[PDB]
């Protein structure tokens, strides 16, 4: 159902075209994908009401966590060959600054 | 900034239970 | 998320809920970036199909929490939103893309042990870490389950 | 489910 505390996952980025070849949804550079295929065997996925969220990575050279992507869109939660969908936060930093300095 | 180093973790110098699978990635 | 783990307290002391008044309850997750600037998807604002269409007086952020479902007093922050951005260029007709929106606070956040803001990437440390095969991390009070 | 939050929060 829901959880009823806040839930974690580690999840692998993947390969752009495997990200393309699992969806019928036209994937921009402005997005990447990240899970487990589906041989591997760990399962793992956001899902409804995570959208939003923080993809986030410990960055090893100043042990500083750094949101890499914005939980955004899959098709269905956690089916083997399927991938989770993430704003490339990097590609859109430019936008960030813009708006911040007002 | 202080960004990305947290209070009861890094500051402290605590690893949650699952940092370093994140830190094994980077192989 | 679907096949995770409770967080540890304290474990992402960024994550923030988008928190619907009206009927209240859980809309989206989010991000604290700085003291007053709060990240999130632009489809959870604005999704048309779903009628999803938010105005800063539909939204509290809920910032500092760790149970989804209780008010947890002396720990939690909520906040009201003073300008909501949509990216222009957001497609929310096709796939999606530019799905981003930033959140500003009224009144500032004051960080602690549970309230502390992530950093934001520079093209070196996107670079470096942005690799196939490389592990993130997520983080939410979504589903467990599809349905 | 989700417990009523303050009322100052308007
Ligand atoms: C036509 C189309 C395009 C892109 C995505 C979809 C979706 O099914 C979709 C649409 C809007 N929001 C979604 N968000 C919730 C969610 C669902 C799954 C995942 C995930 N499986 N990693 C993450 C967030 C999905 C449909
Ligand atoms: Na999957």
């Amino acid at each position: 159902g829901q959880p009823s505390v806040l839930q974690v996952v580690n999840l692998p980025i993947v390969e752009r075209p495997v990200c393309k070849d699992s969806t019928r949804i036209r994937i921009t550079d402005n997005m990447f994908c990240a899970g487990y295929k589906p041989d591997e065997g760990k399962r793992g996925d956001a899902c409804e009401g995570d959208s939003g969220g923080p993809f986030v990575m410990k960055s090893p050279f100043n042990n500083r966590w750094y949101q890499m992507g914005i939980v955004s869109w899959g098709e269905g939660c956690d089916r083997d060959g399927k991938y989770g969908f993430y704003t490339h936060v990097f590609r859109l930093k430019k936008w960030i600054q813009k708006v911040i300095d007002q | 900034a202080d960004c990305g180093l947290r209070p009861l973790f890094e500051k402290k110098s605590l690893e949650d239970k699952t940092e370093r699978e994140l830190l094994e990635s980077y192989i | 998320i679907v096949e995770g783990s409770d967080a540890e307290i304290g474990m992402s002391p960024w994550q923030v809920m988008l928190f619907r008044k009206s009927p209240q309850e859980l809309l989206c997750g989010a991000s604290l970036i700085s003291d007053r600037w709060v990240l999130t998807a632009a489809h959870c604002l604005l999704y048309p199909p779903w009628d999803k269409n938010f105005t800063e007086n539909d939204l509290l952020v809920r910032i500092g929490k760790h149970s989804r479902t209780r008010y947890e007093r002396n720990i939690e922050k909520i906040s009201m939103l003073e300008k909501i951005y949509i990216h222009p260029r957001y497609n929310w007709r096709e796939n999606l893309d530019r799905d981003i929106a930033l959140m500003k606070l009224k009144k500032p956040v004051a960080f602690s042990d549970y309230i502390h803001p992530v950093c934001l990437p520079d093209r070196e440390t996107a670079a470096s870490l942005l690799q196939a095969g490389y592990k993130g991390r997520v983080t939410g009070w979504g589903n467990l389950k599809e349905t | 489910d989700f417990e009523e939050i303050p009322g100052e929060y308007l």
